[PDB]
């Protein structure tokens, strides 16, 4: 039993809609393209917002010829850090960063940023996947029909979906308070209270 | 003839418009390739674009090349691990998606032998795969008895043995005169 | 899955409007160009506030000949600072700067001011970009067809667009209560009371 | 055993018939080569034609070969540039358009890999490629000595380095006798 | 990656489970080779058996591994003789049997191209063909004027001849001191 793919994704979608599922995706005779493009912009959606399966620490990035940095098609979110560079402050516009003390496109020496990057269908995990998934079809269908009951049944459902999804990646990711900023290579040991008393 | 790939040595720099004539499935199919280079499909800052208004298809870089007789190749690869077409039950099964299976799997099929073409292929006159005017190379120095010889091999420091030589040619041609030889270990010579 | 794009954007407000998808965007004959203009409508109205991305700090503004200052056709607000201006303060007047204390439209030096400009679609970063698409397409809805319903719909989808949006500026542009007002370069190390303690 | 082909060096001159085992599909897949010339298949003017009347099938020429020990080569190809089956709506299915198309595909996979046995293999007795005792041409020269040395490049006068040829194998074999060997280049034996 | 092979060069002996982690139709799909030499698939007397119970799946030999460093290569080859599925009307067509044919058809072609990549393929750094530091073996004693040379031929005795030398190396170090040369084919040094 195999993950998710974006047929059987597409094929759920339909019949959430309230439809009968489609045989494929390519040369399709009917719903596939508006099902593709849901699913698409909802990925897209939940991508961009950045989280820890989809995250690069300290990258480097490099200039071109003219001092100048230019990022790649599919960067979301460009983080610099302000302790380490207290005189730039840059902001992303367009496909460019932006120094916004200075008023100024050029830089002076290369930098040390966190990137979060939008990944294509086939490199999602499972959690990942089964939320894109709900999402998109309820907001299809909203889109779409529009009528109440299944406009309640698709909401209940997408809270659910939403519960799951945010508990696994918790639990995956282990999230803590005293490690502080996570660029800081871990000290912490989180000894813990509740054994060493015997 | 080359079923679905074009490889094209650019004939002056700053060039940016390439025509392709295999047919494809969509337009995400096509890579192209700049020695070595990869670049991804998209648009704006995206390096290359694919044009389709006009016969041929076309496709456009969006910066031209920094030097000329830079390599540049275009090739179809349809997808290798996911099926173009999934049955599921409870659908109206329509000629499309089986054409779209055949085709996909003629699509394969054709890259492949296009691929091993592309390769070393057969000599008919001889049967060893022929080269075909290529420098076959990236063989590491020589291991066992058979294994072949390298550059950094055969100019390598201490490959000299007492082996190979032979005589009837050794002459003044070469031999550096301000060396100074051992007239020991020279020949012998009778002066009458 | 690169960034947003303009057809893709008026695709999805068509779509969310509940009409069929267009092909391009040139030479159309439908209602792209009336969704063109909403979206321009709607990135005005939401970049004229003044977010991180698009202000300009101690920026330099240059007079004319005839000793005024001149803005350019983008520009939406500008900022004096109290403190380091004590005898002047201007309001911004259409495309000129008013010395209010003094009655005057005449500058006797060069200012440092504080500069917001409307950027166009291209520069725009992805999260601005989903906000205005969605606003689009809810005030476009709004004013063709006409619903309730469908408006309290968009307004959800709106508010949780408008929650990930504010979410996403907060933890790019890092701000903070102890530093006080940004125009002071930073002298504050934020050291952390939590974990160097052990 | 090649799935499908049989290359036949003929047992004597102005035979007319050769026999083969694979199944096909269409007669027309069927190519027959001789001395690396292609011959095209029907009658009269034409060179062969296909004998299915009998088991196993054979091929008949219409004129005997000129000389004996002459390469016959008889291989079965589909069809690559169009699928064999193709589905129109508004019909009833039937399963003979779904077993040739099975057909198909099987042929063509098997087609290909019999290519690539025939080109380059990896040896069971050791695990390195091996090419079945055949001769290779048409190599570039080697640029870089990491390309197989050609043996053009090998015998060619004044290609040879000076550390091509190992010393200590010096004798009279290869000397000529009337050789004007440069006298400044060896010195005397002590003789006692 | 090699889609559906693993070559495991074992590291003690004694062991007897090896790992794998590609897709198959059918257990009787899998092949495993122990030192060049095929293994047959069965129980009992049959050295090998397949479980499929524990994540990742893994193959026990019924015997430990008599020396280490002993290869192992467990590969998937599907039925390329035979379609896994046959249709015969009357009976009601089921997404099964369609998937089981699309799955035969990708299975086979990945293998192809595994086979394809492992053995000599095209080095990308250049563009020409590459070994993967192999030693190329079998090659019949070349003939042709643009062969490749073998060790056989060179180091065959009279195999250099007078045009494969060229002068200046005719070390001292290397020259045989109970060598018998005669003193005519000699030089002749010009001692002031």
């Amino acid at each position: 039993a195999a993950r998710t793919s974006f047929l059987d994704a597409v094929n759920r979608v339909l019949q959430m809609l309230g439809e009968a599922p489609v045989n494929s995706l390519q040369g399709q005779f009917g719903l596939a393209k508006q099902a593709e493009v849901a699913l698409n912009d909802v990925s897209r959606t939940i991508q961009t917002e950045g989280w820890s399966f989809n995250t690069d620490l300290e990258k480097k990035l490099e200039r071109n010829s003219s001092n100048e940095i230019e990022l790649s098609s599919n960067v979301s979110r460009v983080v610099v850090d302000n302790l380490e560079y207290p005189d730039i402050d840059v902001v992303q516009r367009g496909d460019k960063l932006y120094d916004r003390k200075n008023n100024r496109y050029t830089f002076d020496e290369d930098l040390i940023v966190d990137m979060t990057t939008i990944l294509e269908w086939d490199l999602l995990p499972e959690h990942a996947r089964q939320y894109i998934t709900i999402k998109a079809g309820r907001q299809l269908q909203e889109a779409i029909i529009g009528s109440a009951e299944l406009t309640k049944l698709n909401l209940t459902q997408e809270v659910e979906a939403r519960s799951a999804f945010l508990e696994e990646e918790t639990t995956k990711s282990e999230h803590s308070m005293l490690r502080g900023h996570l660029n800081r290579t871990s000290p912490v040991n989180t000894y813990i209270p509740s054994r060493t008393l015997e | 003839m080359a079923f679905a790939q074009r490889i094209i040595t650019s004939n002056s720099a700053g060039d940016q418009e390439f025509t392709f004539t295999f047919d494809y499935i969509k337009e995400e199919h096509i890579k192209v390739f700049v020695n070595f280079v990869e670049k991804a499909q998209g648009t704006g800052s995206n390096e290359f674009q694919v044009i389709t208004n006009t016969t041929p298809k076309k496709i456009s870089l969006n910066t031209g090349l920094s030097a000329d007789n830079t390599r540049v190749e275009i090739r179809r690869v349809s997808s290798l691990s996911t099926p173009l077409v999934d049955f599921a039950d409870g659908s109206t099964l329509t000629a499309a998606d089986l054409d779209t299976a055949e085709k996909q799997s003629l699509f394969i099929d054709q890259e492949l032998d296009d691929a091993l073409k592309q390769g070393i292929s057969i000599d008919t006159s001889t049967g060893v795969p022929t080269l075909n005017s290529q420098r076959l190379s990236n063989v590491s120095d020589p291991v066992n008895a058979q294994d072949a010889v390298t550059k950094a091999y055969l100019e390598r420091s201490g490959s000299i043995t007492s082996t190979q030589i032979l005589n009837g040619t050794i002459v003044d041609a070469d031999i550096n005169a301000s060396a100074a030889i051992a007239k020991s270990k020279l020949a012998a010579l009778n002066i009458v």
